[PDB]
DNA sequence: CGATCCTCTCGAT
RNA sequence: GAGAGG
């Protein structure tokens, strides 16, 4: 395992990673010191002799340079020590171990490598500073973030090895994945957030900014689109300027809930010939979604065009947002005086439901359903009332939040946060659970020595009435910490356990491959499937389609 | 022994992604090593971009030997293989 | 460890104000907020500079070598 | 004088503890909507009372401002990192020959402190700075 | 500000980590799992301090 | 990191003029993303900031102690009393442009910690170097100019990509690769290599 | 239970049905109880479906099982991946586990099995039984530093 | 080209609906009983109230990189107050003789219903909307 | 006179509060940035440490030394060393400062910016003298000494711009606001019940007419009237921070005009 | 340092869990992620 | 009805509609024969396998069954004419686009599907949050899930935690 | 360690030139100007002035990467009008505005007391 | 006989 | 071997 199946290798490099709005999807930012340590062995041909001479002349310390010149016999000339290091008249057939240069294919990776998308080929872009820079929309396959993460780079040392990386492993080739027959890369964070904000019917742009936004798109035709508005001032909509980033012959149709071709809510999506007709652009259109812009553009225009679409959208949106601004403060967690009153009463009614049920259980009136205990029946009821309360209180909070609420804004775009988050920060944290039950009696007949014995009340068994805004009481604080711990303990287990599963799965199926007869066979030549997937289709070239003859009435079918 | 004749070939008339990559790689290696070029390079210098051109104009003189699980093979020329992809 | 010269955020010179601040607090028996304002430390970036400073140099000067 | 007393978990089992002196035992006979919700007396057979609930916390977590306003694992995370934050580990640093030492040029005491920090000598030997922070989408970096 | 509580062994500052163990001389009864021939077990781990 | 489990690295540095600014000409020492907030539910961070702004403004120490009756409403009263919008929001102007940002930014002081773990102590690159005695494979670790491990899991991804040559190159040309002499009869590494 | 069933007009209609949920298993006996639909009886004990209904029903039930673990997590994986797993566990006519007991004891190459678990003991019985290894597997080629018959090397290149 | 459609409308409803600059207008023609119009307008640039009588025109001329007004001597088909530009995206036939046209002016939608649109309202990337009084 | 207009509201040695009208925001901002980053100044760019028995590190001291404001009045009569034909530095391109301090007293000995001694030939140029705004005339506490303690060092103060290092900023905060009433609608205010009630009124609102509710939006309007206040560190008088700011910007536009000529 | 000097170790039914009885004795927050989660404690 | 299949017919149709600038006012130039035979011949050209034998011809017939269902439902006379309103030009282009995209969609011999499958199942399993199921309401919903269950399945555990019969 | 020198923000490298004029490939009478060792200070100011010119059809600037001082300026002008002349007038207009400001501030400053 | 990956640093034999 | 990092 440690020496044959895996081993430490030369032409490898490692560092802390950083994001780069100004980097192409298929690129990787290489620190100059790394580009200078890592080399490629280039043969001296008439097609490169001039460039190689200059690189040898630059030597190992100036960037587009080289260390080592290998001649016939195989003798390595050390460019940092040789007395003839400034002489060297190259000959064809010699090799120059040149520095890693812009556009070289490199294998970029983040451990754990659970995916083939965890190990992809990028185009080198030599940069100042000591981190590896990467396009934000490649963060997901690697499952990378910039909180201290490190990544590894591998350098192909052969022409065929570079072809393998560029023709099989390249980032654009991986956009649409066979794992879930859909893209594994999409518009995220700031870009996902600003693309929504830009797309509002209300969002309008003036000439000055429009011109700058248009120029920010490298594939731009140079033609200024006619402004949506031509009356007191030419005014372009956000949808208009973002459509410049979308190539022609791109068609997309959606329909969410109330979408009606006149799209009252500006929901759904309609793109004709790469021009957005209606529909606020968010996660459903521009994320890792099944039939979105990205799945469509890859299939329609191709992987190379799709990888440009990442940058193009990033460039416009990042610029517009840089100029617009986006924040979040304590004020975004605050709901109305009246909302709070309603939340407060929502909880007190839940508190009474639990009392009534308790009083009833204690009177021997509560009958247990077939299959479950009277006490199990009680616990089930209490927890429902208590969960209902958190959900009802939370929904009360969410409704009160204005469209200008920054938390609500991030939820609408689908960039960060869900309902729970709003509810727990603004309304009520809710019931704490350990081993799927409410807080257990760790002391005799009580959860804490601040309670009396035999107390089944919400507060007693871990119900956090307060929100993170209001703040938690010591009892509530401790119980939340108990619930919290169960999470960290299984996180720690559901990593070492899943890692072992993954190994076993990989080892058992290692040798299964598609043969020249469309058959699925192991190393013995034994048949697993007669046709791969039963249809002999590649998973990355497949998408969810409606079978129109199956549904509807017999009359509808006839019509 | 073993071999399938040209007439009786049942494998895809299409070049696989794995075939194209290995083809382009092998040819790139040759060009990189001062081997003769079968097409007019129009300001082209990268061995791979040249192999891509030789592939596009069907001037790669290589043959893919397709092994079937019993051991029999189907010889297909780069010349005959359709390049969709 | 000694008053930073200049506020990190804006660049306002603060390194000439420490001793005057200690005096304003001790001798004039003023509160930190009015002491800061008398020094002309109007913005909060300049205010955090002085109010938040811990003068460990005094502790260090106590070591006999 | 028997005003205070030591208790282990075994003895904790036989006793009833009030969480606050006042806010747990004066008498009964308006509210701040902003303030958190507190249950009540609901038990009045106390033998003991907590010196101060913040004492349930140890050294690291005692540095966190308002941990009662944070999702619990974040407090566990902070507890880890506080030990990786450079400050002025000891006043005599200039005299010791440690394998590795990291000292902040200008340590600053935090503008937001805990009552427990007085006893942890935090404002005397701090490990951080009061940076002016903006929460914003700027260049996307 | 040094708090002590540690040792200096060959110039190295050593901390003895508090070791958690079960207290001895405590009687504890346990329900033994279904296939077991013994329903319940009462145990005492008798120590001499 | 702030004292709330909010760790991160520097993506870039900007000089004062590129930085967004307040109308009093206050500029941030740090810019953190709004996205780091909703899911983490690290509200104390936002409360720390609001409190700290009032503290620097008033020359007092903020009481960020746990189980208290200190409220966001209470701090907000004091913040407004200082002539600032009560929720820490401030009108900011773009550094490149001078034009007001459409959005108002939550801005004020927050205690940040400089952690160990610095790029320069982590960067490592190897293009050939020292080999282990036994295995004849690259040495381990940055300190010894070691090679990075291309483990089984990585070997697996190269199989999935179908990169047969790259996988061979990693395991041979990079790392070990040795020429042994084999007997045609017994098929063992018996052969007495008497080269030259 | 909710149930999508075709109505007399053609469309699918929600028609709820009473379903019994058990703790414990006796497929063979319960399936013969009058009043049930022995055509629709199910168990999450795919080993029992295998023993009563056969390997093919065992396989279908094994997919349903794997599928449900993935689906309960809200995740979606393409059919072909879980199908391949389930088929591999199935092709022997029984249920072969993804364990040193299961797949690792099969007729495969000694150098490929030793790469997983029980390394030395696999290699000892290989010598004693005087095994031949094809070197047709990925692992033996990784051990040999040879181009494996995977993608790129799954064919030969000639002139 | 020239005008494709011209009429006077009586505005029934004006709804803001979660926007600050935009309002969706509900209006019927003063001449034709079947003639309807639903339209998104920038009320910041051109305010509209209920019962307002507006002249609406769909024209197609007064194409390449848009050049700044440069009114120096530049004269356009505007004796109007509010002018848009958009795409014909749908032609829904609401039975017998009733036809509806859908126009998106940079995402500010419009639905014009009647019958007589016939040999005039083409499926063009073109269409200028011109509103006055 | 013609284009841009100035109206000085407040003025002192340290600050200028002024209204900049009949100007474009691109100009107001470019001017704003130039005062921060590009006006040349004199600051310590080299320290040679002879003796340091101080409690502080050589480089820690050297850092603060560069941060001391130095007279930069006659800065244009000093060369950038990089352009100077000398080997290293000289009186045409640098100012040399001396620092010798010893702990004579049992009580703590403080080291100030007043203790640096100009050792080079200033040739009658008003340059290099540490800026002292202190009432006690000490200015900037560099260091503190105990009894046996000593610090002996030599400084080379060179010409530079904040763009290279912040120590070269004649800078300090630049208060900058336009349209205090949000008539331009350049910002959409965040509110709970009432943006007017919730956002504090700008002092600059007195100097402008309120929008008036019964009026339609002024879509054609553009920002021209910038309420500014330039704070000076000391090295250069306020009037100069602005005048040299204008001069520098003017200069860098001229270098473009001259570049077009050259090609 | 203070933390290290107030640290607990537990070699090897549910030991990783913050038990009720830990109240006021061992910190609810301060425990290592993954590795010794709940096995290493702090007073 | 919604199932993952190769070749997005809806998209191809939409592309012919724009490429040929179809006017929903004029009558088509097509014939029932053009549509009916056209679609029929298209089906004889969707190759997954190629052998001239019966075993292979029926295997081919089988592989393409569900796609031919989708195709027939989408390319029926009334749909092509009333719904899409295609011309002969647009129709013939669609016919060739389906064939070309179908042939592109086929798996390439050499594809390492074992490792693919393993990683495609394994990766999500690592992302499986909570060992305890979110069915916290009712106590009779207590069936083993997540990673503990996935382990029961893979190890083929004779002694599972939650054996259960579901009786219809 | 991999940090560039700070003088690289404002000092031309050997080989580097202030302006580099490239004819635009996408449109007639359009030009792209790369300005080396200059940021938003010059870029915004110039772009704004070019829009003040009625014979200027397009004017936009961008700083493609924050690491590097350089910016790119795109100018499209009226048939007959050269983009280099448009850039010239824009520059002189700025210089004359700046001259006017200097004097106006100096005049004001002299009237002051403190 | 199994018991995530990879990465770092430290001290001691 | 322990401490740590994602
Ligand atoms: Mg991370
Ligand atoms: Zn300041
Ligand atoms: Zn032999
Ligand atoms: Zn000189």
């Amino acid at each position: 395992r440690g020496n044959l199946m895996g081993k430490r290798v030369d032409f490898s490099a490692r560092t802390v990673i950083s994001g780069d709005p100004n980097l192409e999807l298929d690129q990787v930012g290489v620190p100059k010191s790394i580009a200078k340590t890592l080399t490629y062995p280039e043969v001296v041909t008439p097609y490169n002799i001039d460039r190689l001479t200059q690189l040898v002349r630059n030597g190992p310390n100036e960037h587009p340079g080289a260390k080592y010149v290998i001649r016939d016999s195989g003798d390595r000339i050390d460019l940092r020590y040789s007395k003839r290091a400034g002489d060297i008249q190259l000959q064809y057939g010699w090799k120059v171990e040149r520095h890693i240069m812009d556009n070289d294919p490199v294998l970029f990776n983040r451990q754990p490598s659970l995916h083939k998308m965890s190990m992809m080929a990028h185009r080198v872009k030599v940069i100042p500073y000591s981190t590896f820079r990467l396009n934000l929309s490649v963060t997901s396959p690697y499952n990378a973030d910039f909180d201290g993460d490190e990544m590894n780079l591998h350098v192909p040392q052969s022409e065929e090895t570079r072809a393998e990386l560029s023709q099989l492993c390249a980032v654009p080739l991986q956009i649409v994945s066979p794992q879930s027959n859909k893209p594994c890369m999409g518009i995220v964070q700031d870009t996902l957030c600003g693309i929504r904000k830009l797309t509002l019917r209300d969002t309008f742009i003036e000439l000055d900014q429009v011109l700058n936004m248009l120029y920010w798109v490298p594939d731009w035709d140079g033609v200024i689109p006619t402004p949506a508005i031509i009356k007191p001032k030419p005014l372009w909509s956000g949808k208009q300027i973002l459509s410049v980033a979308i190539p022609n012959g791109i068609h997309l149709q959606r329909f969410d809930e109330g979408t009606t071709l006149l799209s009252p809510k500006d929901n759904g999506m309609l793109i004709i010939d790469g021009q957005i007709i209606f529909g606020v652009v968010e996660k459903k259109t521009v994320g890792s979604s099944n039939g979105g812009l990205i799945h469509v553009v890859t299939r329609e225009k191709g992987p190379q065009v799709c990888a440009k679409l990442f940058g193009n959208i990033q460039k416009v949106v990042n610029f517009w947002l840089l100029h617009n601004g986006f924040s979040t403060g304590i004020g975004d967690t605050i709901a109305d005086g009246p909302t709070m009153r309603e939340i407060t009463e929502t909880i007190a009614e839940a508190k009474k439901k639990v009392l009534d049920v308790t009083k009833e259980a204690q009177a021997n009136l509560l009958t247990a359903k077939h299959g479950m205990t009277l006490r199990e029946s009680f616990e089930d009821n209490v927890v429902r009332f208590l969960n209902e309360a958190r959900d009802k209180a939370g929904r009360l909070a969410e409704v009160n939040l204005k469209d200008l609420n920054n938390v609500k804004q991030m939820v609408m775009a689908g960039s960060k946060g869900s309902f729970i988050n709003i509810a727990q920060m603004s309304a009520c944290v809710g019931q704490q659970s350990v081993e799927g039950k409410r807080i257990a009696f760790g002391f005799v007949d009580r959860t804490l020595p601040h309670f009396s014995k035999d107390d089944y009340s919400p507060e007693s068994k871990g119900f956090v009435e307060n929100s993170y805004l209001r703040g938690l009481t010591p009892q509530e604080f401790f119980f939340h910490a108990m619930g919290g711990r169960e999470g960290l303990i299984d996180t720690a287990v559901k990593t070492a356990e899943t890692g072992y599963i993954q190994r076993r799965l990989v080892k058992a199926l290692e040798d299964i491959m598609v043969h020249y007869d469309n058959t699925t066979r192991n190393s013995l030549g034994n048949v697993i499937q007669f046709i791969y997937g039963e249809d002999g289709m590649d998973a990355a070239h497949i998408e969810k389609q409606s079978l129109d003859t199956i549904g509807g009435s017999d009359a509808a079918f006839e019509k | 022994e073993k071999a399938i004749p040209k007439d009786q070939r049942a494998t895809t008339p299409y070049m696989t992604k794995y075939e194209r990559a290995r083809i382009l790689g092998t040819r790139a290696l040759q060009i990189s090593m001062n081997a003769p070029v079968f097409v007019d390079l129009e300001g082209e210098t990268d061995p791979l971009r040249i192999a891509m051109k030789e592939l596009a104009e069907k001037k790669i003189p290589l043959v893919i030997r397709r092994y079937l699980p019993d051991g029999s093979f189907e010889d297909w020329s780069v010349e005959e293989l359709i390049v969709d992809l | 460890m000694i008053v930073p010269v200049r506020c990190f955020s804006c660049g306002k010179v603060v390194g000439d104000k420490w001793e005057s601040y200690l005096n304003l607090l001790q001798e004039d028996e003023l509160d930190e907020g009015t002491a800061l304002s008398r020094l002309g430390l109007k913005r909060y970036c300049c205010r955090r500079m002085i109010l938040t400073h811990v003068d460990l140099i005094e502790k260090f000067l106590r070591y006999n070598p | 004088e028997g005003l205070v007393e030591y208790i282990d978990a075994e003895e904790e089992e036989s006793i009833l503890i009030a969480m606050q002196p006042e806010d747990l035992e004066p008498a009964e006979a308006d509210v701040d909507p902003a303030k958190r919700i507190r249950v009540s007396h609901h038990a009045t057979t106390f033998t003991h009372c907590e010196i101060h609930p913040s004492m349930i916390l140890g050294v690291a977590a005692s540095i966190i401002p308002f941990p009662d306003h944070n999702q619990s694992p974040r407090n566990t995370y902070q507890s880890a990192m506080g030990k990786q934050a450079m400050g002025v580990f000891l006043t005599n640093y200039n005299v010791r020959m440690d394998t590795m030492a990291n000292i902040l040029y200008y340590p600053q005491k935090p503008l937001g402190t805990t009552r427990a920090m007085e006893y942890l000598k935090f404002r005397e030997l701090p490990a951080g700075q009061n940076a002016i922070v903006a929460i914003a989408c700027y260049s996307g970096y | 500000f040094d708090m002590g509580g540690y040792f200096i062994i060959n110039g190295s500052e050593k901390v003895l980590i508090a070791q958690e163990r079960s207290a001895g001389n405590i009687v504890q009864v346990f329900k033994k799992a279904a296939p077991s021939p013994i329903s319940h077990v009462a145990e005492i781990r008798s120590a001499l301090e | 990191a702030s004292r709330h489990g909010q760790k991160g690295t520097i993506g870039i540095t900007y000089r004062r003029e590129d930085m967004p600014f307040t109308a009093e000409g206050i500029v941030p020492d740090l810019i953190i993303n709004p996205h780091a907030i909703p899911s983490r539910m690290t509200v104390a961070h936002l409360i720390e900031c609001l409190l700290s702004k009032v503290a620097a403004l008033s020359g007092n120490e903020g009481d960020a102690s746990p189980f208290t009756d200190i409220t966001v409403e209470g701090i907000s009263k004091l913040l407004r009393e200082h002539g600032y919008q009560s929720r820490g929001f401030e009108v900011m102007y773009n550094g490149h442009t001078g034009k007001k940002l459409m959005a108002q930014i939550f801005f004020g002081p927050t205690y940040y910690q400089r952690l160990r773990h610095m790029v320069d102590d982590k960067i490592h690159a190897r293009a050939r170097g020292p080999m282990q005695v036994l295995t004849r494979q690259p040495v381990e670790g940055r300190s010894r100019d070691g090679g990075l491990r291309f483990g089984e899991m990585e070997r697996d991804c190269m199989i999935a990509h179908g990169a047969a040559s790259f996988l061979k190159e990693r395991l041979m040309e990079a790392s070990d690769a040795f020429r042994v002499h084999i007997c045609g009869i017994c098929g063992l590494m018996t052969v007495i290599a008497k080269l030259n | 239970y909710d149930r999508k069933v075709p109505s007399p007009t053609g469309e699918y209609v929600k028609e709820p049905e009473w379903v019994l949920e058990t703790d414990g298993v006796n497929l063979s006996e319960v399936m013969t109880v009058p009043g049930i639909d022995p055509t629709r009886i199910y168990t999450n004990s795919f080993i029992d479906i295998m023993e009563v209904l056969g390997i093919e029903a065992g396989r279908a039930a094994l997919y349903k099982e794997v599928y449900n673990v993935i689906a309960s997590d809200g995740s979606y994986v393409n059919y072909r991946h879980m199908a391949l797993l389930v088929d591999v566990m199935t092709t022997q006519g029984g249920l072969t586990s993804v364990t040193r007991h299961g797949f690792n004891r099969s007729n495969t190459g000694a150098l490929m099995r030793c790469s997983f678990e029980e390394t030395v003991e696999i290699l000892f019985e290989a010598g004693a039984s005087a095994e031949l290894d094809d070197c047709r597997g990925v692992s033996e080629n990784v051990i040999l530093g040879q181009m494996a018959p995977i993608g790129t090397g799954a064919f030969d290149v000639m002139i | 080209s020239n005008t494709l459609f011209d009429d006077i409308f009586q505005v029934s409803e004006v709804d803001p609906g979660r926007y600050n600059k935009v309002c969706r207008i509900e209006a019927a023609s003063t001449t034709q009983d079947q003639c309807k119009l639903t339209l998104d307008i920038n009320v910041e640039l051109f305010p509209v109230a209920a019962q307002d009588s507006l002249t609406v025109t769909i024209a197609s001329s007064l194409t390449r990189s848009w050049r700044p007004p440069q009114a120096g001597d530049r004269s356009l088909a505007d004796d109007y107050d509010y002018v848009m530009y958009g795409t014909a995206y749908k032609f829904e036939e609401v039975s017998k003789d009733l036809i509806a046209v859908y126009y998106s002016f940079g995402g500010l939608l419009m639905r014009l219903e009647g019958n007589y649109r016939n040999l005039n309202n083409l499926k063009q990337e073109n269409a200028y909307l011109l509103i006055r009084r | 006179e013609e284009g841009p207009q100035v109206k000085i509201r407040e003025a002192s040695k340290d600050n200028v509060d002024f209204i900049l009208s009949n100007v474009d925001l691109a100009m107001a901002n470019s001017l704003r940035r130039v005062m921060i980053a590009e006006i040349p100044t004199l600051a310590i760019d080299s320290v040679e440490v002879e003796t340091n028995t101080t409690v502080l590190a050589d480089e820690f001291i050297a850092h603060r030394l560069g941060l001391i404001p130095l007279q930069s009045m006659d800065i244009e009569q000093l060369e950038y060393s990089r352009d100077c034909f000398c080997e290293d530095h000289c009186d045409k391109c640098s100012v040399v400062l001396t620092l010798q301090a010893f702990g004579e007293s049992e009580s703590t000995t403080n080291v100030y910016s007043k203790d640096l001694v100009i050792v080079s030939n200033l040739m009658g140029r008003n340059i290099g003298h540490p800026i002292i705004q202190d009432k006690e005339g000490n200015g900037v506490l560099i260091c503190k000494l105990r009894k046996g303690q000593e610090l002996k060092l030599t400084c080379v103060a060179k010409k530079g711009i904040a763009k290279e290092h912040a120590k070269w900023g004649p800078a300090a905060a630049i208060e900058f606001e336009y349209d205090p009433w949000n008539k331009l609608k350049h910002t959409d205010y965040w509110y709970e019940q009432d943006s007017a009630k919730e956002w504090p009124q700008s002092k600059n609102c007195e100097y402008e007419d309120p929008p008036n509710e019964g009026d339609p939006f002024d879509y054609k309007a553009q920002a021209d009237t910038f309420y500014m206040n330039v704070e000076s560190v000391g090295s250069i008088p306020v009037d100069q921070v602005v005048v040299r700011g204008i001069d520098t910007l003017q200069k860098k536009v001229a270098s473009i005009l001259l570049a077009l000529t050259q090609m | 340092t203070l933390s290290h000097l107030r640290r607990t170790n537990t070699p090897i039914a549910k030991p990783r869990q913050l038990h009720n009885t830990h109240w006021g004795l061992v910190c609810p927050a301060e425990t290592p992620e993954g590795q010794a989660c709940g096995l290493v404690k702090n007073l | 009805a919604n199932w993952p299949l190769p070749v997005n017919i809806r998209r191809i149709i939409q592309n012919a509609q724009q490429t040929f600038h179809i006017d929903h006012t004029k009558p088509s130039d097509l014939t029932i024969k053009d549509i009916v035979l056209g679609v029929k011949d298209l089906q004889e050209n969707l190759l997954v396998l190629r052998g001239k034998n019966e075993i292979i011809q029926n295997a081919q017939r089988d592989a393409v069954t569900l796609f031919c269902c989708l195709l027939r439902s989408r390319l029926a006379t009334r749909r092509v004419l009333q719904e899409y309103r295609l011309t002969k030009q647009a129709f013939d282009w669609v016919l060739s686009n389906i064939e070309a995209q179908f042939l592109r969609s086929v798996v390439h011999p050499g594809e390492m599907v074992g490792v693919l499958a393993a990683q495609s199942i394994g990766e999500p399993a690592t992302q499986m949050t909570l060992n305890t199921f979110h069915f916290a309401g009712v106590a009779s919903k207590k069936v083993t899930s997540g990673v503990p269950r996935l382990k029961e399945i893979l190890n083929v555990a004779k002694n599972m935690k939650t054996p259960s019969l579901t009786v219809y | 360690m991999n940090a560039p020198d700070r003088f690289e923000l404002f000092l031309l490298g050997e080989g580097e030139s202030k302006l580099k004029i490239d004819p635009d490939t996408k449109a007639p009478n359009a030009v792209v100007i790369t300005f080396e060792k200059e940021d938003h200070t010059l870029g915004n100011l110039i772009r704004a002035e070019l829009l003040n010119d009625r014979k200027v059809l397009f004017a936009a600037y961008k700083v493609e990467h924050p690491f590097f001082a350089r910016f790119k300026l795109r100018i499209q002008t009226t048939e007959g009008y050269d983009p280099k002349d448009a850039l010239k007038n824009a520059c002189n207009s700025i210089i004359n505005k700046l001259g006017a400001l200097k004097t106006n501030f100096e005049t004001e400053w002299n009237l002051q007391t403190l």
